[PDB]
RNA sequence: CCGAGAGGUA
DNA sequence: GGGTATTCGCCGTGTACCTCTCGCAGCCC
DNA sequence: GGGCTGCGGTAGCGTGACGGCGAATACCC
């Protein structure tokens, strides 16, 4: 289970991380005080053989994965230990 | 006219891609590794130093 | 009064 | 190391005019 | 009511042009 980053369609997080939640996907994504932090982007946690990355890709309200590339980008444990805030 | 600042520097698409690519021929660096530098998949190094 | 699609004249 | 030789991926593909319809839905913020 | 925005989905859609030319690169020295 390693931590994938999400860009939501604009204006649909609560939908996106609400299905999500429905899935056994970890959500993350930082309230600032109430609007998110950041925009559309949000941090998800799960493991490409429980859940596929195309399943999480045709989530209701998800547009599409930070990829840089082929493959997703894993973002390192240290950022998502770094947004507890 | 007006402008837009952009916050981060912006390749020109049209020095990067005409075929022969500019900025590839210009650095001596081909033009898959200059999009790899620039869609921020890889890094270059400036100045290695020691 | 800009674009697209369909049809037609030479 | 560099010489063939194949593959990839960008270029291009007539002129003038006439008529008609149709041109944002979703939407959760 | 509204800003804005590229699909709508817990995927896959694509699928009937053809040539020329030059760079990128593969195979075999």
């Amino acid at each position: 289970q390693s931590w994938y980053l999400l860009y939501c369609k604009r204006g649909q997080l609560q939908r996106a991380q609400e299905h999500l939640e429905r899935q056994a996907v970890n959500c993350l994504a930082p309230m600032i005080t109430s609007e998110p932090l950041f925009p559309n982007y949000l941090f998800v946690e799960f493991d490409p053989e429980v859940i596929h990355t195309t399943t999480i890709n045709a989530t209701r309200g998800v547009s599409h994965f930070v990829r840089f590339g082929a493959s997703p980008a894993i973002v390192p444990s240290a950022v998502i230990h770094q947004l507890s805030v | 006219m007006g402008h837009i600042e952009l916050a981060s520097p912006t390749a020109h698409i049209w020095f990067l891609k005409s075929l022969p690519s500019r900025i590839g021929l210009l650095l001596d660096m081909p033009l898959r590794d200059i999009e790899r530098v620039l869609y921020f998949e890889s890094y270059v190094v400036i100045e290695g130093g020691m």
